[PDB]
């Protein structure tokens, strides 16, 4: 089974270095390219270079003007990337990727990597519950969420139930505020007949200012209808 | 240099419709490769060496093409295939199409819509939050607009949408609307006013402070 495990994503100052990692299993590390591809919203996808492990050769797209440097531990099955003399051009989430096994296609692509270039600090998201909601006066069906509010830089993950609930889940794109910070919702419907006795928790987790939350998401106490 | 022209930019089609999306080259090229992509994950290999389909890749997909212009095939659309569709060639530069945009196009829905008034833990930090959900609604124009008692509320509000849902092919928005928690204590009614071609008149969300 051929992975591609790239590091976490990365706040970095303006004029700072970054070095990113794609380790590698699967295959024999030697006889594969390791390319490394750039992606910014609204942009496409640009092709930044390519390094093969134990050669000493790579190749470099020359927009990068010799700031993307490419290394390759063989003995370890891992593949660096690092990109100098950093701004907001660099902010971008960035690929490695591995060729076919016969073909030259990108086969195999890792998770990704968010960098972001500011010379803003990092701030936590404050966690708070969106308590259940009906959908009608009938009752029947509830929607449910967490906000996730005021952090910076880019991404949060939300899951619920530790990834056991996935079906009517909404996580929204993040809002970036005047303020410069962000903040997005996760939502999910489910059944009315559900709210007594099913929990329902979101998991948070920005990485960047090591902020890592459970938040319970109960109904609330006291409504102004009877009863459905 | 070789430039790939993708074409169109963006479409959009019914379920079990026969779909070409096209890749056209300033000068010939010998092959093409595809690659989906879906928002907030990686892109995937789809087809390769122009007609070769990735392992998993519906039948429905197919790919062709020849010198200046390559093509990729879809015999009958299905709410899965909500993706953005790059073609790549490496004696390109760009190597990389800037990618067509491909959404289904599914009958009128009537957005679901839900109002939360602010958590008590956010109230005491200083601040009121009161989101608004539009849920699972087609087409993507809405209108969301807050009335906080008797008026209209302007640029206090963020709106997000989602991506096209991969299994029904409706989209869903929040708009939350932010107010400092003196703000918040002014006022007593907090509405969302809905508007949707799925509406027959517009919806409205409210409670009390």
């Amino acid at each position: 089974q051929v992975q591609l495990q790239q590091s976490g994503p990365e706040l970095m100052k303006p004029g700072a270095s970054v070095k990113i990692s794609c380790k590698a299993t699967g295959y024999t590390f030697s006889t594969s390219w390791i390319e490394w591809i750039k992606q910014r919203p609204g942009h496409g996808l640009e092709w930044i270079g390519e390094v093969l492990p134990g050669s000493g050769k790579s190749n470099h797209n020359a927009n990068f003007k010799g700031r993307a440097t490419f290394t390759a531990d063989t003995a370890s099955n891992t593949a660096y990337m690092q990109l100098s003399s950093l701004t907001s051009e660099d902010s971008a989430v960035y690929y490695c990727a591995r060729e076919g096994s016969n073909n030259n296609a990108l086969a195999y692509w890792g998770q990704g990597t968010l960098v972001t270039v500011s010379a803003a600090s990092t701030k936590g998201p404050s966690v708070f519950p969106l308590a259940p909601s009906s959908k009608s006066t009938s009752g029947g069906t509830a929607a449910l969420g967490c906000l996730v509010k005021d952090y910076f830089p880019e991404p949060v993950t939300v899951s619920w139930n530790s990834g056991a609930l996935t079906s009517g889940v909404h996580t929204f794109p993040a809002v970036l505020q005047s303020s410069g910070l962000y903040s997005l919702s996760s939502v999910v419907t489910v059944p009315s007949s559900s709210l007594g006795t099913q929990t329902y928790i979101c998991n948070v987790n920005h990485k960047p200012s090591n902020t890592k939350v459970d938040k319970k998401v109960e109904p609330k106490s006291c409504h102004h209808h009877h009863h459905h | 240099q070789i430039v790939l022209t993708q074409s169109p930019a963006i479409m959009s089609a019914s379920p079990g419709e026969k779909v070409t999306m096209t890749c056209s080259a300033s000068s010939s090229v010998s092959y093409m490769h595809w690659y989906q992509q879906k928002s907030g994950t990686s892109p995937k290999r789809w087809i390769y060496d122009s007609s070769r389909l990735a392992s998993g890749v519906p039948s429905r997909f197919s790919g062709g093409g020849s010198g200046t212009s390559y093509s990729l095939t879809i015999s009958n659309m299905e709410a899965e295939d909500a993706a953005t569709y790059f073609c790549q060639n490496w004696r390109s530069s760009p190597t990389f199409g800037a990618g067509t945009k491909l959404e289904l196009k599914r009958t009128v829905a009537a957005p679901s819509v839900f109002i939360f008034p602010p958590s008590d833990e956010q109230l005491k930090s200083g601040t009121a939050s009161v989101v608004c959900l539009l849920n699972n609604f087609y087409p993507r124009e809405a209108k969301v607009q807050w009335k906080v008692d008797n008026a209209l509320q302007s640029g206090n509000s963020q709106e997000s949408v989602t991506e096209q849902d991969s299994k029904d092919s409706t989209y869903s928005l929040s708009s939350t609307l932010t107010l400092s928690k003196a703000d918040y204590e002014k006022h007593k009614v907090y509405a969302c006013e809905v508007t949707h071609q799925g509406l027959s008149s517009p919806v409205t969300k409210s409670f009390n402070r």
